[PDB]
RNA sequence: UCAAAGUUUAGG
RNA sequence: AAUUCCGAUAACGAACGAGACUCUGGCAUGCUAACUAGUUACGCGACCCCCGAGCGGUCGGCGUCCCCCAACUUCUUAGAGGGACAAGUGGCGUUCAGCCACCCGAGAUUGAGCAAUAACAGGUCUGUGAUGCCCUUAGAUGUCCGGGGCUGCACGCGCGCUACACUGACUGGCUCAGCGUGUGCCUACCCUACGCCGGCAGGCGCGGGUAACCCGUUGAACCCCAUUCGUGAUGGGGAUCGGGGAUUGCAAUUAUUCCCCAUGAACGAGGAAUUCCCAGUAAGUGCGGGUCAUAAGCUUGCGUUGAUUAAGUCCCUGCCCUUUGUAC
């Protein structure tokens, strides 16, 4: 049973709290003080939440290989408001795409490509399929 | 009492502005009876009015 | 020799290709079982031949499908079309003609959309408006 | 029909209502007893039918 | 769900009209009644087409209003699907069949068309069409619910049902009831 | 006309109302329970997950928008 | 739970401990959303409470936090008067301080006799807006 | 099977 | 739909316009086609690590490592053909022209482009080295440089954008597009992958790209799924305003734009009035092109979500023909 075959809703769930678990990510300074990107208006309102994104972040990376930081402020894009004005995409953050994906690097969830950008690991490929055969297994339903 | 009466024959579209269908309608009880009278909206042969009043009768409008 | 069968589905630009083959009826998109795709309120709709048919008419023949283009409602529709039409021309081809007639009428009756895909594409906007008929506010005065 | 139905007199011919009008001209072309006519069709006094 | 089909959870039988006119104009079955109150469904290409359209996905359509909510149908379907279940705990019996009764004491009997009547505008009484009976029914409660739910704490979907259910009881209590009323007293003013 | 007035707490008769009371009603949303007392919402809900927990009431949909519950599950 | 002060005074102002406490401090002339949650961050109070909650040894803990920011490590950007002028210093201006570092600014672009200060003075607007259409009072 | 609806550069 | 046809007949026999036409939309498991499409399903030759199921085999899943001496065209691109004609069945119609319905299947209707006679003293001399006349012509109405102005605000109107929330807001998570454009230039510079530095705007490195090659499975928005919040001018709304930081620039003050922290206005759905629209239509919703050093609240295209209501009439507003009246 591989991750396609799991909800991905409730597999970044786990994955996070994977994460947590093991305790050697390396989130930075920042975290409390940080925006998330130049849409928002406020924090996310879970405070660990750089474990959900360095989650999110790999499980794209399972799924689609190759993706650099421009990559992933791509990713976690959206819409801005800039209030008065009509909307327009504004690109996720760079510094915390990067520093999540130095994470997964010193980790070990991931390797820097051939031809530029990162792509997950074997090592890294054991926890995420791991995790979706434990979710697998939680019941029927 | 709120006769049921079956549309025979839908004839041509009265009103002012173009609305009112001038249909005339077999009486469902006995179907030896049969008004014309007007209707607001789509109407087409072979369907059932609800007729609250039963004497009134149309003609032109 | 192998029974394989492509077949195609529309909507909008909603190019859904499906692939019938000789197997078991696992039935998956893209990568994935039925029971993501995941606008989820449609679950019934990329589920409605599997419904309709069951499980006895499917059951030996595995159909990976494949899509892209259009939206997520229009990317559900053109699956569930391909793959109804996909089973249609595996009973065709390596079954009888009595079969897939029955399978036919069992669909249509059901819905037109399954097989007959809709000729509905977006209208071209022309100047002097906002979309293709509407018109830009008129002053007059 | 209504009143064939319930007539007490059996079978029964009805009456018929007999009025003579005189309409002027001008309320004549208003009502539309009589419309206008080409030059040509003004001199043709026989009725329509 | 091979032999018969149901609408997600609810039954297509056992849902009995009572008027003799608005059904054949009412889809909670000819048999044809489908899972979703979604479909490509291009109703509109021809005239009384329209009828044949399953009276829930009408119902979910005309619940796709007001301009912030103009194109959001999955939104719709939601809401239709959660009323129908507030509507399964509030009363009981089928959904399908409060709304049927609903759609069915809601809709006029007789109108009122505007007939020019020399300048200044008096109405004649003109009696109304099962299909048009049916629609004036579908919309004037989606609009009763939709004005309900807006500046209290109450969600569309329990408006929805709060409206339908005091529709399919004759409560004049229902915007769609009331106003119907209202509207067969205009009429009957100038019968 | 309108001008509602909430309350953010366990305020000890609203809490022993919503302990005999609201299990026994058919329609239990966080917005009818506010209707019902004059509970703010957030208030409401969080008593709706308490209940719950407990297991003095059912679950019928756990949607994003609106949660449902149910009367106990009677006999 | 919790049955205490549901209402607040704090720094001239008047907290409704009714509301969550993140939201509930931006009641505050100077501090914003983004302020008073990062304010509580460097707090580390569960936020999820309302104001009319926490102990009154807390709110005295988020007020300090508040005026003397930097030292509780908020950055140097999450802070509303930086580099300002008199005295080049970096720091958070509040309640009716606030007002009081505004109006002195006017009053100096006023004294200065600048353009800005000129527009500020005769009531129009002062970010180059076109006005032959709007502001209309 | 008939409500009310007046006026129109000197400046080519 | 049509001065479109039939048919009448002091007319006969023609010319334009309409129609035909061109471009487009949708049907082709039919044909031609491919490393700048896919690959397509094979082969799995595999890599590959437990990647997973599983004691192990066999499967499930992609990423890709793949060329060529694998196999093709279902998806792709675009050629040249076919294809629908009111042809079929039933009515109605002078059993003509035709209209209605239903079968087959797109049902004559996908939407543009082109577009007559005669006008208008419509606009344009500020598009022109198209221009007559008039003017002015060195202390220039020529021209270049510096600066300011077109942005000035008692006010009145026009097309717009954002909203007035909970069918919502915010915070996370999941997950799909289609027309495009792009440097190495007519006078000085494009699009940008990947890595580091920075909270962010951005900065610095190296790469690819005159392009189905690179940007780019363009990983768009709305939507969907968990967040709170709770009808309080509230976390709705985001005006105005202070402080600070970026980039474009020879230069940005009268705030060029971008970011940041703060400030937090009316607005709780709009009087009389009036616009736009019938099928992928309105409306929502983003993204391209244009201008463009800097750069869209405009525009012109693109798609994605996707209704309600009509299928009619001349009441209003207008238009087309005939008769009629007329002191125009």
């Amino acid at each position: 049973v591989t991750v396609k075959d799991v909800n991905q809703q409730e597999f970044v769930r786990a994955l996070a709290a994977f994460l947590k678990k093991s305790g050697k990510l390396k989130v930075p300074e920042w975290v409390d003080t940080v925006k998330l990107a130049k849409h928002k208006e406020l924090a996310p309102y879970d405070e660990n939440w750089f474990y959900t994104r360095a989650a999110s972040t790999a499980r794209h990376l399972y799924l689609r290989g190759g993706a650099g930081v421009g990559s992933m402020t791509k990713i976690y894009g959206g819409r801005q408001r800039n209030g008065v004005m009509p909307s327009h995409f504004s690109r996720g953050s760079k510094s915390v795409a990067r520093r999540v994906l130095q994470a997964l690097e010193g980790l070990k969830m991931v390797e820097k490509d051939q031809d530029g950008g990162r792509k997950l690991t074997p090592q890294g490929q054991r926890d995420l399929d791991r995790i979706a055969g434990q979710v697998a297994a939680a019941k029927k339903k | 009492p709120i006769k049921l009466a079956r549309v025979t024959k839908v004839i041509g579209k009265t009103g002012s502005q173009g609305q009112c269908t001038q249909v005339r309608v077999e009486f469902m009880d006995d179907t030896s009876h049969s008004t014309i009278r007007n209707v607001k909206g789509p109407v087409r042969e072979g369907d059932v009015l609800t007729l609250l009043e039963s004497e009134r009768e149309a003609r032109r409008l | 020799p192998l029974q394989s069968v492509q077949v195609f589905g529309r909507k909008k630009t909603a190019t859904a290709v499906a692939h019938c083959k000789r197997g078991n009826g696992l039935i998956k998109v893209n990568g994935r079982p039925l029971e993501m795709i995941e606008p989820r309120t449609l679950q019934y709709k990329l589920l409605e031949p599997v419904l309709l048919l069951g499980k006895e008419r499917f059951a030996g023949v595995d159909i990976r499908v494949r899509v892209k283009g259009g939206g997520h409602v229009a990317q559900i529709y053109a699956i569930r079309q391909s793959i109804s039409k996909a089973l249609v021309a595996y009973y065709q081809k390596y079954v009888d003609e009595a079969s897939k007639k029955e399978i036919k009428d069992i669909l249509i009756q059901y819905d037109r959309t399954l097989l007959v895909a809709d000729p509905r594409r977006c209208e071209s906007k022309k100047f002097g408006g906002p979309g293709a008929r509407a018109r830009y506010q008129k002053s007059y005065r | 029909r209504d009143i064939s139905e319930a007539s007490v007199f059996d079978a029964y011919v009805l009456p018929k209502l007999y009025v003579k009008l005189h309409y002027c001209v001008s309320c004549a072309i208003h009502s539309k007893v009589v419309r206008n006519r080409s030059r040509e069709a003004r001199k043709d006094r026989t009725p329509p039918p | 769900t091979p032999d018969i089909k149901l609408f997600g959870k609810w039954s297509t039988d056992d849902v009995q009209i009572n008027d003799i006119s608005l059904q054949d104009y009412i889809a909670v079955k000819e048999k044809y009644a489908k899972y979703l109150p979604h479909s490509a469904g291009r109703y509109a290409a021809k005239r009384f087409r329209k009828a044949q359209c399953p009276i829930v996905e009408r119902l979910t359509n005309s619940m796709m209003m007001h301009g912030r909510n103009n194109g959001k149908k999955l939104m719709t379907v939601r809401i239709v699907k959660h009323a129908f279940e507030i509507i399964h705990l509030l009363t009981g019996e089928n959904p399908l069949q409060v709304l049927v009764n609903a759609i069915i004491n809601s809709g006029p009997r007789e109108d009122s068309t505007r007939i020019g009547r020399a300048g200044t505008v008096r109405r004649q009484a003109v009696d109304v069409s099962p299909l048009r009976r049916v629609n004036q029914a579908i919309w004037l409660l989606c609009t009763g619910a939709r004005e309900a739910a807006f500046r209290n704490i109450k969600t569309i979907a329990e408006c929805l049902a709060d409206e339908l259910i005091n529709a399919a009881k004759g409560s004049s209590n229902s915007y769609a009831i009331k106003k119907k009323d209202e509207l067969e007293r205009v009429a009957k003013s100038n019968r | 006309r309108d001008k509602l007035n909430n309350l953010v707490l366990f305020d000890k008769a609203t809490y022993d109302k919503l302990c005999k009371e609201v299990p026994n009603y058919k329609l239990i949303t966080p917005a009818v329970v506010s209707e019902r007392l004059k509970i703010r919402g957030s208030l409401a809900r969080a008593a709706l997950q308490e209940l719950l927990s407990k297991g003095l009431i059912k679950l019928v949909s756990k949607h994003r928008a609106q949660v449902i519950y149910t009367r106990n599950t009677k006999g | 739970p919790e049955k205490f002060q549901h209402i607040l005074r704090v720094l001239n102002t008047n907290i409704d401990g009714r509301r969550k406490i993140a939201f509930a401090i931006t009641a505050i002339k100077g501090v914003g959303r983004r302020y008073a949650h990062v304010v509580l961050r460097k707090a580390d109070i569960d936020l999820t409470k309302r104001a009319g909650e926490l102990t009154e040894d807390e709110v005295e803990r988020v007020i300090t936090i508040m005026q003397n920011p930097r030292q509780y490590k908020i950055p140097d950007w999450f802070l509303n008067r930086q580099k300002d002028v008199k005295d080049g210093k970096y720091s958070q201006v509040l309640a009716n301080g606030l007002d009081n570092k505004l109006r002195e600014d006017l009053e100096r672009l006023k004294k200065i006799r600048a353009h800005r200060g000129l527009r500020h003075f005769w009531g129009l607007r002062v970010r180059g807006q076109h006005t032959k259409t709007t502001g209309r009072r």
